[PDB]
């Protein structure tokens, strides 16, 4: 417990340094702001164009020109400005459609990773999911996924089954390993070996169909209780 | 079969609309900055297409290989691993897929940019994924790769769907034979159906039709006296030829805007499948799926990825 | 001190010591925190 708590504290200490020292960590949140600003600035700047008219501002066009020769220039300017507004509206629609798809995923991740524990691989982090915490951002959300990563592996030799008294024994929820001479039962995700016993193994069939079976002895808990009772 | 990316195209306004005409270029300058934003949108689409292929295949930082001696407990795996005999280093199924789908011109300021990841790199990525999932189970998607004999990994995967370990061990030869027969029949099923791979040819044909339609619009009067700028200029007074020039400019600009908008919509719909292929890779390939009808039809055991011209093929 | 142009390297390369009666089991773990 103490080692795990210390590891968690150190990992949650490192994250602030990683966010601060490394720049451009929030590029995804800034790209949308930059795109919106660029689109709006382009829309505003398009008011200085004349689209073939003698002037851009309407005041001078109405001033120095008679109405009969002004109903053409004004109409051309109106057509240009309407065509400039339509594209902005359409691009905003497309960007909103993209942001909605990016926010549905955030809602799904919140529901299925903060309020529970995820079993799907690589949905929430790299490793085996334990828990995650949400944090707010200027226009988004930041998740801190806590995961479990194994390390310091060692190699053994294994067998699929154990033959004893003409019976084949399979592990219940583990594997059979060997440190060179003896045989143990351990969980697959962590090395914690135990003596082979008729409690963590079950019998099914004999030792002819299975290929790769080995020979060993299976401890019986009833042996010493018989001798203890006179 | 899932498509992950399409071709990248770059369009130049000046060459497409004007055609190295000084009068047209000077006259076009009064419309503002339509072409800067058109080029920006096309470049954004191209960069998105480059990003799409990286999130599907580039999921392993390390390149694994299968041992030179192959004895996987009776399972064949010869139809999916790369073949040293072939000079392209591709599996027979990948070769069949590449032969089954087959695809040029460059005019009027329209260019096609080559992809960043060449097909050899995609094949290498898929080979690494296969050689990692065969000799190491699903452990290489969480931490370091840990070896485990293949029959034991299959016994692990049988426990996931609720069948005890001994079912596999007492039926190992039968299961191996069934798997080999299914793998063998997959090639014949894929090769003898002329519409199996129609999810990618649809994309290719749609892009080709769009590009062909865009170029065909260069030969329309739009109300002017000719579709060629030089013929208009030579057979009319250039001081009073601005009406025809402006009409042609308006028509060509409208065509370009329509093409760009439809390309944006198509890219938005392609990304929705590029984001599904990555999820399927992560969940079916790097692990085992308990979700119903996600990876195949039935109880999932394992999946194998195969590359395609512009997609990916999963064998569930 | 210059600008160079090379061909991409896909990543680190290794081979797993696969055998038909060999297994590797981790003996420790680490707790990591990610950002998204
Ligand atoms: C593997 O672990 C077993 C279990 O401890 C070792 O067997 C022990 O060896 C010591 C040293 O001779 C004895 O004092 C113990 O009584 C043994 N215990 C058992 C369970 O019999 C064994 O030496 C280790 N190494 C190998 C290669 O098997
Ligand atoms: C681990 O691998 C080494 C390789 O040289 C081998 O000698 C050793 O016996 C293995 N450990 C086992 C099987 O306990
Ligand atoms: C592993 O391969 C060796 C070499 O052929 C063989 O002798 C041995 O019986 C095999 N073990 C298994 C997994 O049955
Ligand atoms: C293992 O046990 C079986 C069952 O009694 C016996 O027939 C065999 O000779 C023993 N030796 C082996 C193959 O390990
Ligand atoms: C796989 O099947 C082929 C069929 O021709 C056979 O020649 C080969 O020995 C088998 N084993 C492997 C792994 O290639
Ligand atoms: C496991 O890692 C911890 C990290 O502090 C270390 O203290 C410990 O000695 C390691 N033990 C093993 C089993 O490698």
């Amino acid at each position: 417990q103490k080692l795990i708590a210390n590891q968690f504290n150190s990992a949650i200490g490192k994250i602030q340094d990683s966010l601060s020292s490394t720049p451009s960590a929030l590029g995804k949140l800034q790209d949308v702001v930059n795109q919106n600003a660029q689109a709006l600035n382009t829309l505003v700047k398009q008011l200085s164009s004349n689209f073939g008219a003698i002037s851009s501002v309407l005041n001078d066009i109405l001033s120095r020109l008679d109405p009969p020769e002004a109903e053409v220039q004004i109409d051309r300017l109106i057509t240009g400005r309407l065509q400039s507004l339509q594209t902005y509206v359409t691009q905003q629609l497309i960007r909103a459609a993209e942001i909605r798809a990016s926010a549905n995923l955030a809602a799904t991740k919140m529901s299925e990773c903060v309020l529970g524990q995820s079993k799907r691989v690589d949905f929430c982090g790299k490793g085996y999911h334990l828990m995650s915490f949400p944090q707010s951002a200027p226009h988004g959300v930041v998740f801190l996924h806590v995961t479990y990563v194994p390390a310091q592996e060692k190699n053994f030799t294994t067998a699929p089954a154990i033959c004893h008294d003409g019976k084949a024994h399979f592990p219940r929820e583990g594997v059979f390993v060997s440190n060179g001479t003896h045989w143990f039962v351990t969980q697959r995700n962590f090395y914690e070996p135990q003596i082979i016993t008729t409690d963590n193994t079950f019998v099914s069939g004999n030792c002819d169909v299975v290929i790769g079976i080995v020979n060993n002895t299976v401890y019986d808990p009833l042996q010493p209780e018989l001798d203890s009772f006179k | 079969i899932l498509p992950v990316s399409m071709t990248k195209t770059s369009v130049d306004c000046t060459m497409y609309i004007c055609g190295d005409s000084t009068e047209c270029s000077n006259l076009l300058l009064q419309y503002g900055s339509f072409c800067t934003q058109l080029n920006r949108a096309l470049t954004g689409i191209a960069v998105e297409q480059d990003k799409n292929t990286q999130e599907v295949f580039a999921q392993v930082k390390q390149i694994y290989k299968t041992p030179p001696i192959k004895d996987f407990g009776g399972f064949n795996f010869s139809q999916i691993l790369p073949d040293p005999s072939k000079p392209s280093k591709r599996s027979p199924i990948e070769d069949l897929l590449f032969n089954k789908v087959t695809l040029a011109q460059k005019f009027n300021g329209l260019t096609v940019l080559p992809p960043l990841l060449t097909d050899e790199m995609i094949a290498q990525y898929t080979s690494a994924l296969l050689a990692g999932t065969i000799t190491s189970g699903w452990t290489f998607g969480a931490g370091p790769a840990l070896q485990i004999p293949f029959p034991m990994q299959m016994a692990y995967r049988f426990n996931g769907i609720g069948v005890t370990q001994n079912v596999l061990y007492e039926n190992q030869k039968l299961i191996a034979n069934q798997f080999n027969s299914a793998i063998g029949k997959i090639q014949d099923s894929l090769s003898s159906t002329p519409s199996a791979l129609g999810k990618l040819q649809d994309v290719v044909n749609q892009n080709a039709q769009a590009l062909n339609t865009l170029v065909k619009q260069l030969s329309s009067n739009f109300g002017a006296i000719s579709s060629v700028l030089n013929d208009i200029l030579s057979r009319l007074d250039p001081p009073e030829a601005e009406v025809q020039i402006d009409r042609l400019i308006t028509g060509r600009l409208q065509s370009l805007q329509t093409y760009v908008t439809q390309q944006l919509i198509r890219a938005a719909e392609i990304r929705a499948s590029a984001n599904l292929a990555a999820t399927k890779m992560s969940e079916c390939v790097l692990g085992q799926s308990k979700r119903v009808d996600f990876c195949g039809k039935g109880y999932h055991l394992m999946s194998f990825p195969q590359s395609a011209p512009h997609g990916v093929v999963f064998l569930h | 001190q210059s600008i160079i142009a090379y061909t991409m390297s896909l990543g680190a390369e290794n081979s797993v010591a696969y055998s038909n009666n060999s297994i590797a089991i981790p003996t420790n773990f680490t707790i990591s925190v990610t950002t998204e």
